[PDB]
Order: structure tokens, then sequence, then C-alpha cells
């Protein structure tokens, strides 16, 4: 799958010996997106209050014309707002799209003042505020949240499948492979236990020694290349600053 | 005659257990040490898994029997 995102920061991670824990939950799991490559309907549900989005919605609709769409979206969520749960867009990132599409200073004063900051928008908001398709909506809510896939998202939770199956080919396995001398070998502990023990505590010993040799070259390069794309930047913008003013000799002429 | 009544039946339900997991055990291990193939290992699998079962059923109702043969009023 693509690398997804706007950031040009090397990151690397290390790990620890202890799991990810989340809230505990009799109907839901939390799980990779790209891992479970999941549906909306396996994505979970769960209910959102509408009135501060609601406001911002009515004054959005006086502003451009358009109040059916605030009548029905509100007789569709009264008594809350039935979505999925991790299907969103954060006020930030919403921010910074205005900004780059061309919204007015007036407009993105007001969505920030109007909303919180760790406030998020769900597919069905950004759709009956900007005139949009929820299908669109729900597939760029998608693609910026495997933007950060570092976050886990939260399915519907089924109960584990083929366990009868599994358990008589994992007997089989082991009744297949147990039933010999292997484990017990001199091959065994002259080459594979010295081997892989002596790889196993090199690579515990040097564990970041190998790893920062290895991303040297990496990181040499991205910040070259990085140097290189705001340097030419920098002399296109302050040349085409420069040549500017060539438009009024024709209003002078 | 009823002691040895009460003897025997309690005799009986306490290795019942005991039965459950030795005599068919011995019989699991016949099959065990005859069968080679890799068909017969995986049907045989699941006669493993009912074993444990039963062996399970068997020892809830020697606890119920046994809880209900020392259990006195006084
Ligand atoms: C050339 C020489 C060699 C030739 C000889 C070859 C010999 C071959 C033998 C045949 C076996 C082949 C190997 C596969 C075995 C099956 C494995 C399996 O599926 O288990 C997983 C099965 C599925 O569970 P899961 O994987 O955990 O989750 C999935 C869900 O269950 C969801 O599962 P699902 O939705 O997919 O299906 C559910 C199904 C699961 O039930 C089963 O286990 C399936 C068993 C079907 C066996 C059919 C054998 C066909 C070949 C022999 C022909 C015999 C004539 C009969 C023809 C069929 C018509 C009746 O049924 C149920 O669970 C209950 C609902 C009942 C619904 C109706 C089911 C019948 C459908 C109609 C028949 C379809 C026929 C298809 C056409 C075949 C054409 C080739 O669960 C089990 O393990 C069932 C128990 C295991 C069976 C053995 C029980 C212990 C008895 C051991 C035998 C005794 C020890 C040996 C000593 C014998 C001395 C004589
Ligand atoms: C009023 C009083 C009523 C009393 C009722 C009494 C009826 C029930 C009595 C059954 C007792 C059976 C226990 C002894 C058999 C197991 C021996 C053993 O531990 O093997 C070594 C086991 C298995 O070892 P292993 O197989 O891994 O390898 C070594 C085995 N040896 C040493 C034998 C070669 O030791 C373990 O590590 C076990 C740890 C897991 C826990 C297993 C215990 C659960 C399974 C038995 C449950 C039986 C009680 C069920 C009660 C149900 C009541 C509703």
């Amino acid at each position: 799958y693509a690398t997804l995102g706007s950031g040009w920061s090397f990151s690397k991670v290390q790990y620890t010996k202890y799991r990810i824990t989340k809230p505990w939950t009799t109907d839901t799991t939390f799980d990779d997106i790209i891992l479970s490559q999941p549906s909306k309907e396996d994505f979970a549900k769960f209910t959102k209050e509408a009135p501060l989005f609601l406001r911002f919605l009515k004054l959005v609709t006086d502003v451009e014309g358009r109040q059916e769409a605030f009548i029905q979206f509100a007789k569709r969520c009264e008594n809350g707002l039935t979505v999925e749960k991790d299907v969103y867009v954060t006020k930030k990132e919403l921010v910074d799209c205005l900004w780059k599409n061309g919204y007015t200073d007036t407009e993105i004063n007001a969505f920030e003042i109007a909303f919180p900051a760790d406030y998020k928008f769900h597919y069905p908001e950004l759709a009956v505020l900007f005139d949009l398709t929820e299908e669109d909506c729900y597939k760029y809510c998608i693609r910026q949240r495997a933007a950060t896939p570092e976050e886990l998202v939260e399915l519907k939770y089924t109960k584990p499948k083929n366990l009868v199956s599994s358990y008589g080919l994992c007997f089989l396995g082991v009744w297949f492979g147990l039933s010999n001398t292997v484990l017990s070998n001199a091959w065994f502990y002259s080459k594979t236990f010295p081997f892989g023990a002596v790889f196993y505590m090199l690579g515990s010993y040097f564990y970041r020694d190998i790893r920062e040799k290895l991303w040297k070259e990496e990181k040499s390069l991205i910040h070259t290349a990085q140097e290189n794309k705001n340097m030419g930047e920098e002399s296109v913008y302050k040349q085409m600053k420069k040549y500017a003013t060539d438009t009024k000799c024709l209003d002078y002429l | 005659r009823f002691y040895f009544m009460y003897m025997a039946r309690t005799t009986f339900q306490a290795v019942r257990p005991l039965l459950a997991f030795s005599v068919f055990g011995e019989v699991m291990k016949l099959v065990l040490a005859t069968m080679s193939s890799g068909l017969f290992s995986f049907l045989f699998s699941f006669v493993l898994a009912f074993e444990v079962f039963y062996f399970f059923l068997q020892c809830y109702i020697s606890y119920t029997f046994l809880t209900m043969f020392f259990t006195v009023l006084f």
C-alpha cells in the first residue's frame, strides 16, 4: 500500500514488550485499518451530539440559500446522529483544506470560534455542510485516516471462525512435526541453536547501531531533497515577486 | 446390607472419572500406536476432544453425587 501523508519528517519507531490496550467493550474491537481492510458495515457505530454543529449548519445554510437541507438533516439527526465512529476528519485538516482551496478568513475564523480544537467532523456533516455526496466524504475521511494509520480503528466484534477445523489441522501439524528427533539433533545443538543464539545476541546488543548505520544514507538523502525543494521554491517566488509589476505598463500607456 | 450398598455406590461414583481418564485413555493410546496416516489422525483428533468433554461431564456427575452422599443435616 502507498504511504500517504504530506509530512517530510523521517520517522522510525522503537517497540516495547507491552501490547496496546484499549478500554473494555463487549461489542467492539480495535484493529489496524490497512491490515483489516474494513467495510462500512464492519465499522462500529455510535451517536454524536448535534446542537453544536446544527447551529453552525443553520448559519451556513442561511448564508448560502438552502434551508431544505438543514431541515432534512435536523429531522434526520434529532436524538443524536448515528454514524460510524472512526470515519472522521480533524478540525486542523479541514481548516488546512479550506485555506488551501480558497475559503475566506471570515469563514475560517467562524469555524475556529464555533468548534473546539479536538472536534471531529464526520462524513454526513461534511456532505451536508459542503453540498457533496456522503460517498465522496466517506472516501476522503478514509484516506485521511489511512494517512495516520498508527491510530487503531474500532470495528464490530466477531467471534473466531473455523476453530474446529483449525484444531484438527494443528493436531495434524504437531502429530507430524514433533514425532521426530529434530529438536534433539547434533545438528540442532551444533548449528541451529549456536548460530541462532549468536545472531539474536548480536542483534539485541547492536540493535540501534545497525539501524543507524543503515538509515544514515536515507536521512541524508531526505535532508538534501528538502533543502533543494525549499531553495528552489524561495528563489522562484522572489523572482516572480520582482517581476510582478510588469503589467501596469499597459494601463500606463 | 445398606452399608454395603452405600459403599458400593460411593466407590463407583468416586472411580467413574478415574475410569474415564484411564481406560478410555488406554483405548486412545492403542489407536495412536496403530494409526499412521493423516486423514485418520485428522478424524481422531475430534474423538480425543470428545473424550475431554466426556471426562468433564463425568467429573460433574461425580461431584453432584458426592455432594449428595456427603451432606449431613447435623
Ligand atoms: C480413494 C480411497 C479414499 C476414498 C475415501 C475418502 C474418505 C473421505 C472421508 C470424508 C471426509 C473428508 C475430509 C473432511 C472432513 C470434514 C472436516 C470438516 O469439515 O470439519 C470442520 C467442521 C466445520 O466447523 P468449523 O470449521 O469449525 O466452522 C465452520 C462452520 O462449521 C460452518 O461450516 P459449513 O457451513 O461450511 O458446513 C457445516 C456442515 C459441517 O459438517 C461437516 O463436518 C461436513 C462433513 C461432510 C462430509 C461429507 C463426506 C463426503 C465424502 C464421502 C461420501 C459419503 C456419502 C454421503 C454424501 C453426502 C450426502 C449425505 O454441517 C454442520 O456443521 C451442521 C449443519 C448440517 C448442515 C448439512 C450438512 C450436510 C450438507 C449436505 C452434504 C454435502 C455433501 C457435499 C458433496 C461432497 C462431494 C464430494 O466442523 C467439524 O469438525 C465437524 C466434526 C468433524 C467431523 C468428524 C466428527 C468425528 C467423527 C470422526 C469419524 C470417526 C473416526 C474415524 C474412524 C472411521 C472408521 C470407519
Ligand atoms: C465433595 C467433594 C467433591 C469432589 C469431586 C471430585 C471430582 C473431580 C476430581 C477430578 C480430579 C482430577 C485431577 C487430576 C488429573 C490431572 C492431573 C494433572 O494435573 O496432570 C498434570 C498437569 C499436566 O501436565 P502436562 O501434561 O502438561 O505434562 C506433565 C504431565 N505429567 C507430569 C503427568 C507427565 O499439570 C499441569 O500443568 C496442569 C495445569 C493446567 C490445569 C489443569 C487442571 C484442569 C484439568 C483437570 C480438571 C479436573 C477437575 C474438574 C472438576 C469439575 C467440577 C465441576
